[PDB]
């Protein structure tokens, strides 16, 4: 809920709430009643939707890639990082350190490519998505022995069913993930600035278990990241300029804000 | 005022005495005992000679040269031709027993060397052919000690066990052999190694002929070395005594 | 007739799931449990057992029993280095194959102390003193015995006691590290020097060897189960 | 072991939730967690400043 | 990750140009290391032409005729982050764009160096 | 959980914990505090994921074979054995005897083969998987009378549905399965060394219940083995060299480990 | 559970348990301890799987027939009788009278037949299975008015769904079903010997509700019979020779058992 | 409206399963049980009865 | 009205079952019904025969 | 064997939903929480902090 | 007959599980079974060795 | 059952182990301790790093030849360029400290020799 | 399972070579027993040519002309593990690779014998 307005009457006194000093870095926190006559009001409005759990706990598409049932490209590999999509990324960059659980949902759709192949019979396509931990072996080819997934979590999905969903616990050698790292990985400071061993989750591999049809088919996989049980520390100013590279906060200088015809102008 | 490095073990009518020993390794913390009425399977009354079967049996000695790769033994097989123990199994279908392995080796202060004494249960050994299995004669050497090969055994069409010392014939690191009950003899600190092994098998009792429960391996990680004018010949004697042995299935002798 | 609504993730096969399935054979009596020695209930217990480590893994020595042995001798000098290797049990070649290294390859993170036991394998008349030492990250591997002394070190004297144990303390910024090689989570450097020269009498070898045993402490844990790269397969057997 | 909690309703009713996984990170989001503490961001000063009294 | 991937090197004729392509690998990277040095000519003729290749722990020095026995890897480790090459005889033709590719699955890193000879 | 570090102070005394003897075969078990000054630390780390149940209880592909709806090969037969796949096998070989419950999941995918057949109409393909106990009759042909499965457990699966799953209780004449058998089946020792009557489960037969379409179709079946309620006895060293034959531990001699330029070298 | 072996000692006495008489028709019931020295053993084995409910309660295919969506044969009719399949039949014939509940599961698969028809579009095929009680009207044709199933239980199944299953209560004018009937239905004994009004359940009719496609389609229906809450009376010897006719126990004389080279021979 | 999630093994037919199915005929009165001799409750009881064994199974 | 019963387990745990049909013939099989009475088949003689005593 | 009936909205993916999903990694121990200053629990607290406003936003 | 148990949570909540099969081998894995006994592998010696006291 | 001639001293992050020692001579019976508030003079608060400053610092070795006359060291001066201790004094006007001197030398039974280890305060030469 | 499946036999001319193909069957094996002896010639001509076949409890001795009335099963049981053949007249041509196949569903076992005649 929120604070209720308090009724006030005309007051003549030495007390001066409005006068203050902004140099102290202290917010004035002056209610409307201090500077004007108000009427008692019983506010029933509640700050429920402005909470971090409500703000950050929504599914947002972070990356979509495609693969084929034939040809050179037969499998797709993506390393887990949320800086791929500007939207979810900007919301996350609001704070310095964030600790949260992760929920992954994948939407897979297959589109038949143009071909001269005739008498095409298609069998229900089955897709396998394998998650590889950091330092784990990565499959060289689509028909590699790695796809055994003995100790690697993997999900098998058949088309016409609800999208596959798995819940990942917070993984970080450090106490919390770091959105911004100031420094170099090397003790000699001769490496890419801002690189951190933190925020490393894993790599996702997606392929077709079976060819399905003689004719060519291309499938696109979209990865959705929904934060859960989120925690935030040290709030910082929101991004003002468009993101150029995921690896570095490199930006192009941008006008503080939009202009107007002149001061004293009530319109844009 | 006893000495920590001084001991004596008395089994049957045989006594061993060591005046320079490290300690005694009792397997995985289990002491050899008889079969309980809850875990038994064979309904017939078990026969336990006890004094005759359980006693120290000294095998033939081996020479520790500067290039000696290593030696190995099959505990059930080794004692198959010695004393009543050997005779008892020849007339019995089933057999369940525990062992105490006392490896003995001594040298002067000036002599320097190191050996590893380890008991490995179910030590299935590989073969050089990579399609065949090792012959009974190559794997099992009764009244003898089978030796390891420094250089890799040649691959061909035959039944020869890969005697490679580094893989040890089990295709595993030699350094990782310490996981099993073991003890080390260094000619600067130890003069012997004593290990007590409880009977270990999936079944309550098993045939002692075609099946071997444990395997004793002596391997020198650091070789035997000494200056001239010293004793060139250095032997190693292995004494094994069965503990709490019992047999079932009386029949005509044979295998 | 109860109203039901399916959610994302229905009719999916997650390898690492915990659900109930019907029994292929109903009312089946299994064999009664028998007492077997050395029962294991946790992988860590196996990893706490000393494993021989091949420090001298160079050239053709890895194909011989010489890789495990470490050479020492009487030299007209002092402060020389017996050996040197980094603190990378999961990635370093020296520890990649030990009982500790073999188990650390199925996990992603590892956090705890490490125990290194060195056993002198010389003659009874042979005597000597070494400087076992561990140096923290952020400083170049020490090149002289003066630099090495600065870090955690243990002066070892040859004596009736055959072995001396060096316990590497856990000194890290983050709570866990990475089993795979990683620059950010640098472990440290482990080196050995000659505190004093080896001294032997006449008619006695001046060349001896040492053995290293690496096990984990009572505060060692691992996380993130992953597959081991070592085992490879191109076709079924 | 069912947890009964109050549904989000307007001003001026109940729901039952059970956990079928022991993972706990497999649970739903804590939507009903409204706590306010802006004092640190707004006034992180050492000496408390009363509005009636002049700042300096 | 390659340090300063976009850069420009200026050297006089016959001064031996050293091109630095030092990289750093992430934990996920576990695939075979493949280095590929491809040169784009300032002549405006066919571009993306390879000069020197390092794969399967082996080196190939014959993919571009003009540079015959002139491109050698500066470091002998190569697996180490440092994967640099140096042209011994700088020439007027040398002017062009050189691209360094470090491929270790998953993840590919590329570095582009503009070479000008005075 | 794990042990908490104990604070220590400089100590001068006759006690010598570091000095010991490795010949006794006893682990030294020396804490950091014995050899150096430490600060009290309250460790909260837990050894949960290192348990055998957590280590071995994951689904791992052990064998995949294919069959057709026409032609010579119409059914596929595989005998139950986990030595087919090196991954799951190496994890199991860590101990000597293992006793555990088994859960089987099968993934079946059908791919249309190239053909000159025209007007191909496909009907939802139904696959029958039959489990045969040791000593049970084995079907000679696809249309054999054995597929009646009167006393043999069998599962019928239709494409587009979740993969079929069944739970098998521990089956072994012996008290526990034996990973390594040292000896010969014959009392005369004239047979394949290491052969055991133990670890014999059964044979799996997979076929198409109906042809479905005039055009040729080939389906591949993958068998997944997930151990449950596992127990371990006598730990042994992990495999160092690559597996050659499932039947025998036959190996090729392999370098103890990788080499380095020299001793005193901090890199590979 | 089973009886525990009792420990015994050497005994010299007048008592003679082994000596007995088999003419009395009484089983000797002599334990091992009576004739030899044994050790006390605590058996934990249980006779759970040997019970009649466990032995007979399994699904067994009893009859499979096919029908078409066009042509002469458009529907399939089968009268309920378990003597069609030798397996389930032999297990049931172990006793004289058996009383049990019945569970029916049907597996239906459709296969497209070869045809010159072009532009074939197939619509999800729906199959109707109708059960007719004894004395009930039987449909003359596929499009007959009988398929209304006003008082006849019927099940409608659409392809791509789990197989239809229904539970039938024990139906028999007599107290229990009779496996073997000795006699004639006629009081004059001039009829088929062994015919009984008992064990008459009903007739099953299966047809395609809709044609589905212009091209010809043939579907095969398999009927599975699973006994439940079974009861057995008067055990009899198991069948020794192969079944020839379901109606009569007619058999061909068969060798009591297989032969061997001679007596005293330990092998076959 | 209860949220539900299917698991591997849905819509499958295992011959040896123990589930509940609807009755084809509802409210049906079965014939009362009658006392019949030699009732069997376990296969072992049958196997404990002496059986003549043909030891001389040779030739014709 | 849920019936809690013991699951089949080895030697040397519980399951809950509810009936959703009033038919009762629509219930599952009685797998856990182990009863032994071989006395009738083995010895259907009139006079009890003691093993110690000779048959005739 | 419980009778069930699906309702409109089955097997659908609503981005803003609150359901339970299986854990990709079972029995995983996460790093213990550490005390970090300036923890945020609501967006409003951030919005109550004075922000410099550019009133003269005209031309360059 | 529902069993309520504690979910795996971090340091510095509950789940209900029911068994629908009497087979018992049809149950889920015992993930929460953490027991440590390395004493047998580390020290299987006959005489207890105190760290303060010298080995030999 | 400890041995009289067996010892171990642990200071900071360094540990020395001797398996053949005679005993330990604690100066004139006084054990190193900090300055009391009664005997102090400098009014400013003293700075005590403790772990960094107090730890074993190994100096360069010497060779014991048959004609070796002898060697000598200045304890405060010797450690002036080693570790934080050396740095600490470089930035501090006053300094008060105690020391533990562990001279190490080993030889075989056959070797015969004798040495004298002595600490002499205010050794004006 | 066939004992020593890969092996090499050496015998002099006209000495009668006995080829041992003794097998052992697993419990699962319940299918019809089928023995197939196929010979691969050292001539390098068409390989995998059958010489003697045992199926349906019957023996066929005419699948390869060179060996006419020279290959006979050593044992008369044949169902027993011992399934061996012996060539009576060893000849110079005999040199080649002989493969023994024991097929009892499920599972097929194969043995290869290299024959050299001095």
């Amino acid at each position: 809920r929120v604070a209720d307005t308090v009724g006030t009457g005309p007051t003549n006194s030495e007390a001066i709430p409005a006068l203050t000093a902004a140099e102290t870095g202290h917010t004035s926190q002056v209610v409307p009643g201090d500077t004007m006559q108000t009427r008692h009001v019983k506010n029933y409005h509640s700050r429920s939707e402005s909470t971090i759990e409500n703000f950050l706990c929504r599914s947002a598409c972070v990356y979509f890639t495609e693969y084929e049932n034939s040809g050179a490209k037969r499998y797709a590999e993506w390393v887990l990082t949320p800086r791929q999509a500007a939207q979810l990324r900007r919301k996350l960059e609001f704070f310095t350190y964030v600790r949260f659980d992760l929920e992954l949902t994948f939407v897979i759709t297959s589109t038949q490519q143009p071909s001269t192949t005739q008498n095409q019979d298609a069998q229900i396509l089955t897709h396998q998505i394998m998650y590889v931990p950091p330092g784990g072996p990565v499959p060289d080819k689509v028909d590699s022995y790695v796809w055994q997934t003995s100790t690697n979590p993997s999900v098998f999905w058949t088309e016409g069913n609800a999208p596959p969903r798995m819940s990942i616990p917070f993984l970080s050698i450090g106490n919390a993930y770091s959105n911004f790292y100031d420094g170099w990985s090397e003790f000699s400071r001769n490496g890419v600035y801002g690189i951190n061993t933190l925020n490393n989750m894993g790599t996702l591999y997606a392929r077709h278990v079976n060819a399905g049809s003689t004719g060519p088919i291309k499938s696109t996989i979209r990865i959705y990241f929904k934060p859960k049980h989120v925690k935030a520390w040290i709030p910082r100013p929101p991004r003002l300029c468009q993101y150029e590279k995921a690896k570095n906060v490199n930006f192009q200088p941008s006008g503080v804000t939009t202009t107007r015809q002149s001061i004293t102008t009530m319109t844009n | 005022g006893y000495s920590d490095r001084a001991r004596s073990i008395t089994l049957g009518n045989s006594t061993i005495t060591t005046q320079e020993c490290a300690n005694v390794v009792v397997g995985y913390g289990v002491w050899p005992d008889y079969l309980k009425d809850s875990e038994a399977t064979a309904e017939d009354q078990p026969t336990q000679p006890d004094v005759a079967t359980c006693r120290f049996y000294t095998l033939d000695s081996v020479q520790w040269q500067k290039t000696s790769p290593g030696w190995w033994w099959k505990l059930p097989d080794a004692l198959s031709n010695l004393g009543l123990f050997g005779q008892n199994m020849q007339y019995h279908y089933l057999g369940r027993t525990g062992y105490t392995v006392h490896v003995q080796c001594n040298a002067s202060k000036f002599h320097q060397g190191c050996l590893l004494v380890v008991c490995v249960p179910e030590a299935e050994m590989g073969c050089a052919t990579l399609d065949n299995t090792p012959s009974s004669a190559e794997l099992l050497g009764g009244d003898s000690a089978k030796e390891f090969a420094d250089k890799p055994v040649a691959s061909g069409s035959n039944k020869l066990v890969q005697r490679v010392v580094y893989n040890a014939g089990m295709g595993v690191g030699v350094g990782n052999l310490t996981i099993f009950p073991h003890q080390w003899i260094n000619l600067r600190t130890n003069n012997s190694a004593t290990i007590v092994m409880p009977y270990t098998n999936s079944v309550p009792m098993d045939n002692m002929f075609r099946h071997n429960n444990v395997t004793l391996m002596v391997i020198p990680f650091v070789p035997l070395d000494y200056c001239p004018g010293s004793t060139t010949y250095v032997p190693i004697t292995v004494t094994i005594a069965p503990m709490c042995a019992e047999y079932n299935g009386l029949r005509l002798a044979g295998h | 007739g109860l109203p039901t609504m399916n959610t994302p993730g229905s009719c999916q096969f997650l390898t690492s799931d915990d659900f109930q399935s019907p029994s292929a054979m109903p009312q089946y009596d299994v064999t009664p449990e028998m007492r077997i020695p050395g029962e294991v209930k946790n992988l860590m217990e196996i990893a706490e057992v000393d494993s021989v480590v091949p420090v001298q893994n160079v050239g053709e020595k890895v194909n011989s029993m010489e890789a495990y042995q470490i050479p020492v001798r009487s030299n007209e000098g002092s402060g020389t280095q017996v050996f040197g290797f980094p603190l990378q049990p999961g990635y370093s070649s020296v520890f990649s194959r030990t009982l500790l290294g073999e188990i650390l390859n199925y996990y992603t993170h590892w956090s705890g102390s490490i125990k290194l036991t060195f056993m002198f394998c010389g003659s009874a008349m042979a005597t000597g003193k070494f400087l076992l030492a561990y140096s923290p990250p952020g400083a170049g591997a020490p090149t002289k015995r003066v630099d090495a002394m600065l870090g955690t070190h243990v002066v070892w004297d040859v004596g009736l006691q055959s072995s001396c144990v060096l316990c590497i303390p856990w000194i890290s910024q983050t709570h866990y590290r990475y089993v795979t090689s990683d620059e950010y989570t640098a472990g440290g450097f482990i080196t050995c020097w000659y505190q004093t020269n080896i001294v032997v009498p006449a008619d006695a070898q001046s060349s001896c060897y040492i053995m290293c045993f690496v096990s984990a402490c009572n505060d060692f844990s691992v996380r993130l189960l992953k597959d081991t790269p070592f085992i490879s397969q191109q076709n079924f057997f | 072991g069912a947890q009964v909690s109050t549904q989000k309703t307007g001003a001026h009713i109940h729901y039952t939730n059970i956990n079928y996984y022991k993972d706990a990170a497999s649970n739903s989001a804590n939507r009903q967690d409204f706590t306010q503490d802006p004092g640190k961001f707004t006034e992180p000063v050492k000496d408390i400043m009363i509005k009636s009294l002049p700042a300096l | 990750s390659i340090t300063t991937p976009e850069e420009m090197i200026e050297k006089a004729k016959g001064e031996t140009a050293y091109l630095p392509c030092k990289f750093t690998l992430s934990p996920e990277d576990q695939g075979p290391l493949d280095i590929e040095w491809l040169i784009s000519p300032a002549d405006n003729q066919k571009v993306d032409q390879v000069i020197i290749l390092y794969s399967g722990d082996k080196i190939y020095d014959d993919y571009y005729p003009d540079l015959k026995g002139r491109v050698h890897f500066t470091s002998n480790d190569l697996k180490s982050g440092d994967a640099s090459i140096n042209v011994t005889n700088l020439q007027l033709s040398d002017i062009g764009t050189y691209q360094c590719k470090v491929k270790k699955a998953p993840g590919v890193a590329n570095k582009k160096i503009h070479l000008v000879v005075l």
